[PDB]
């Protein structure tokens, strides 16, 4: 290969020989994009004028008072359809269509990603299939309604890989996280790092300094990595991940394989993951579906080795506090998801008031879809 | 390892090629499939090829049959424990064999009499851990080779490989790859269309599968024993 | 007063004496405003770093594809809120806070307004209470969550107006379009104006030359009017506005009282509206319930009195096919409300597709909320 | 509007403030205010106040009785048919009185016998064209002067204002503004509490409606008979 499949230990192309040469030659049409001035041009100008990029950095001054803490917020929710997802989509996309490529394959749960590809689809015109299995509302018809061809997730994810293995001539996969099999970890995340990009840029003017630590939910880890990246080499600014600690740890029912699973290999790749005593890959609980995906980046599995990176746990209740209180002191309404994040950072300035800290949570998504769970 | 090398010599004095029909381990449920076999394997099957948990429905019939990873070793050697001289094999994905230590899991097939292990999701390019680890306690490492191969991948599956390749038939050969395999086998035309192919032997994958849940409700077996018989009268000569 | 009231024939303050001072003071809150630096740079930065401004012009493409005519769109979409709406919102809102109120009053049918005003009011810490009927839901939830106090339209327009007039001293109305009495229909184009300056500014850069022509629908006229206002002086580019023509107006179940009403006295203005014979002030039907408000912007009469305005109409199916059209060739979901003026671009183009015309339609917001009722 | 004068008149010769009852036209349905009004001016009632479609509800209650804004002037006819002396005041908003054309409403109000009339929603600043009509054929405008009053609203209301002043009292006075008639009475202790303080009558709004529509399944009458005199009573004096 031409790129390091590996991050650490973790990582590599735990996948049938069959789908080999399809790996192959993505990692060598991306190795070719990622030079190419006009694939970035495109990209950026895509980005631009239709997603919505660059995102706002909204500065809380409401929830934050009474304590000595700013937090800052990355807009992803301001982005075409409300999360950071429809971003490196598109990537793929463009990519897919260097490649020659005339349709796409994804999957989904919740559908946020089935979105995602549809809508990237429609615009660059390629013919779109998702699979849902029982979980399919509201996107199935916002997928239909896009063209979209509706069709577990690890159950899912076969189906998927099945199909790809004998068509990727044609057809290419969209990967809906930073996980998978190389080379998908690796280009999701330059499809997906302008946001940490833009927040350097941002922060650098409101404050002429880097954040104290930047706080990103984790499911896969896409939008975490896509905020971490270009703070990597910035020692001082820490990195913080949660994953849904669902009803609670000590219960059994959630989702941080990251900190509380156990390495194996599945979904094409080595990380850590949520399987039984004897190598069954389980489910992840969480209240947002946004969050279920029962494995990890890779690379954050790493970055966590060398404790480049901290990971933390949030639980339901924690979450659902943490969004009705953003709505009532910042008249924004986050994602379930992003709550978690947020939840965190919340926490962070409560147990120490006096502490003086500038920190800046990732807001990965409005909260529209979880306003009626959240209800 | 020397039991598959066994078989393609007495196969070959015999100038017929190997009719190897694949199942999942306790896919009915447990004594069921520990029959299936027993039939199967008196039935003309040379070799086998089990399964640990079509082939989807197969899983699912066999995981409601209560059937942990440690009820199928139990199994492997019962099966083992009749049938001496027939060449097992195994099919695995890299969670279960690295579930509880690689080697572990190796050694423990040599404790049971398998001969050799093919790791679906594993390619011969992260195979290295795998690889030699089998080797190491004496189990043959089976490499598919699919259509879309490749010189190298031509190259290293007959290098690599060993006791059979799961699959070109004159390189494999030029390259020195263990007896390549065919393996879409329903019908004895194709089985004898194998052997005259070059290949070794067949391998008749789901095509058995069907035949035992097609008579779920009756305990069948003389339709495992016909549908071998014929297929394997396909390979004499 | 400071101001003209009046727009030709239309407009005035026809509202009872008690009110007048109210008025009065408003007028004068907001020229001073008007002229404060300060103000200004607090509204624009809100705008910039909380909303989302400025909004992108996405150039659709695809649609647009076998005729000669390229249809750009102003995404008000991609603002927070997904419309227009909260943008002057804010303005009003920091003009209160100006005038030292501490509560807000608002009312709303469908909800849009009533979340607008919530989270303008939560951002800006003020006491807010929108007044609904019985058309009352995922925003009444949405409202109350961002600390909103949730108690027809020309009659929820009255209990409104009581109110206020009896605390107007603390109490700050916010007038949900451009309509009202002055100064509310002056105020509400000047909080909403942005929009036209950046569209020219873009397409200006884009394209280096004006649009031939800008449509925008119109319920009250406050979007219409934001994306107009800074194009009048400019002959060249027309102006088209929309109102919904329902289930067509030859069947009375539509909406356009500013072509097909009769110029009455209601809403504290003089303009067109929906009334019988007898002079009863009546509904305006629509598939969009974003858009029956019984008259319209008094500046919008006024322009199509002059001719210097063009406004059209269009029907429910029109809406709903130019609706599902966007999604399926963009990608993109648009408002039913914004359909209607999408809907009749590509009328525009569809009937003289030799014709070379370069048009932009303003996407007042995104359709998540209408794709239960699309569906 | 030489009506009003005239009331004024015999009213001070007797010192003693007005009682204007104010009622919505047809409210309970046609006939049956019909008779409220000859009731409540028998009963001691020296003007009077009919609005046109609680004042909600008397609405509400009228519009379900079919009561077109033709049906009323017929009802004003009528009324002033049998009481030529009474003075007749009118609650109207704009787009009634602008509909078809103002002159042509101010012009069928001097047909009817209707004295004064209020436009609820036109403010002394944008009345001149209701003004000038009103006067034109020779109808007292009648403007509203509220608490947050000022001196130069006190000035307009009192030069343009004319038949009474619907409410100070000594500016109002200062600057000659028709005589000023309080309009918060539901007691005969407000009726001659305003009388002293220099209005030259009150006016009770709803206050009387109520009684209305707390019999209305028993034609309550009575009721007003004496809820009526007794405020007149309160005046006198
Ligand atoms: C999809 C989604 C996530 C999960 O994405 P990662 O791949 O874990 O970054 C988190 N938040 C929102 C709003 C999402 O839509
Ligand atoms: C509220 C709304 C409208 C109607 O607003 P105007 O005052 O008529 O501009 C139109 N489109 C959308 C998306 C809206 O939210
Ligand atoms: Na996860
Ligand atoms: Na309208």
């Amino acid at each position: 290969t031409l790129l390091n499949p590996y991050f650490g230990e973790f990582g590599g192309m735990y996948v049938p020989q069959i789908l080999m040469p399809a790996l192959n030659q993505l990692e060598e049409a991306f190795v070719r994009a990622q030079k190419d001035p006009e694939f970035q041009a495109q990209f950026a100008d895509l980005l631009k004028n239709y997603a919505g990029r660059p995102t706002a950095l909204t500065k809380c001054q409401n929830i934050t008072a009474g304590t000595r803490t700013t937090l800052y917020l990355k807009r992803e929710d301001l982005l075409h359809g409300g999360a950071h997802k429809t971003n490196q989509v598109l990537g793929q996309a463009l990519l897919a269509k260097r490649m020659g490529k005339s349709e796409i394959i994804a999957e989904t749960g919740a559908g946020q990603h089935g979105v995602a590809s549809a809508l990237a689809s429609a615009l660059l015109g390629l013919k779109c299939r998702i699979y849902m299995g029982a979980k399919d509302s509201p996107n199935v018809f916002r997928m239909r309604l896009m063209g979209a061809e509706v069709i577990t997730l690890k159950d899912a994810c076969n189906e998927a890989l099945r199909d790809w293995s004998g068509s990727y001539e044609t057809a290419h996969y969209m990967l809906g996280t930073a996980a998978g099999p190389h080379p998908y970890p690796t280009i999701v995340r330059e499809f997906q790092r302008m946001i940490g990009e833009e927040t350097k840029a941002q922060i650098l003017d409101k404050e002429g300094r880097l954040p104290d630590a930047v706080i990103a939910c984790v499911g896969g880890g896409s939008n975490a990595i896509g905020m971490f990246a270009d703070f990597i080499n910035d020692t001082s600014v820490g990195l913080i991940g949660v994953e849904p600690g669902g009803h609670g740890i000590e219960t059994g029912e959630h989702g941080a394989p990251l900190k509380h699973g156990r390495v194996g290999i599945y979904f094409g790749m080595k990380a850590p993951m949520m399987q039984t005593a004897d190598g069954q890959i389980e489910e992840s609980y969480s209240i947002s579906a946004g969050l279920d995906f029962p494995s990890v980046g890779p690379q954050h599995a790493y970055l966590n080795s060398i404790g480049r990176a901290d990971y933390v746990s949030i639980t339901d209740d924690e979450a659902l506090e943490a969004f009705k209180t953003l709505c009532r002191h910042e008249g924004i309404i986050p994602a379930l998801e992003s709550s978690h994040a947020l939840a965190h950072a919340l926490k962070m300035m409560r147990e120490q008031p006096e502490k003086e800290q500038l920190l800046v949570v990732n807001l990965s998504g409005r909260g529209d879809k979880d306003i009626f769970t959240v209800h | 390892m020397e039991r598959y090398e066994n078989l393609f010599a007495q196969l070959n004095d015999r100038r017929e090629g190997a009719f190897v029909p694949f199942v999942t381990l306790g896919d009915p449920g447990i004594e069921q499939s520990l029959k299936i076999i027993d039939t199967l394997i008196d039935a003309g099957a040379d070799a086998l090829e089990l399964g640990v948990p079509t082939i989807q429905n197969a899983n699912l019939r066999a995981f409601a049959a209560g059937v942990t990873p440690a009820q199928c070793f139990e199994m492997l050697a019962l099966i083992r424990e009749k049938h001496p001289t027939i060449p097992i094999g195994l099919l695995m994905y890299a969670n279960l064999v690295f579930n509880n230590g690689i080697d572990a899991f190796y050694a423990r097939c040599e404790q049971v009499g398998v001969d050799s292990v093919l790791v679906a999701d594993v390619p011969v390019e992260e195979s290295a851990p795998f690889r030699q680890a089998a080797l190491r306690h004496n189990i043959a490492p089976i490499f598919i080779c699919p259509p879309n191969a490749d010189d190298d991948l031509l190259r290293q599956v007959a290098s690599y490989g060993r006791g059979y390749t799961y699959l070109l038939i004159e390189k494999l050969k030029e390259y020195h790859a263990a007896p390549a395999l065919q393996g879409g086998i329903s019908s004895p035309e194709q089985v004898s269309a194998a052997v005259r192919a070059g290949a070794a032997g067949a391998i008749s994958g789901s095509a058995i599968v069907k035949i035992i849940e097609k008579n779920l409700a009756s305990p069948m077996l003389a339709e495992l024993r016909s549908f071998v018989s014929a297929m394997k009268a396909a390979s004499r000569a």
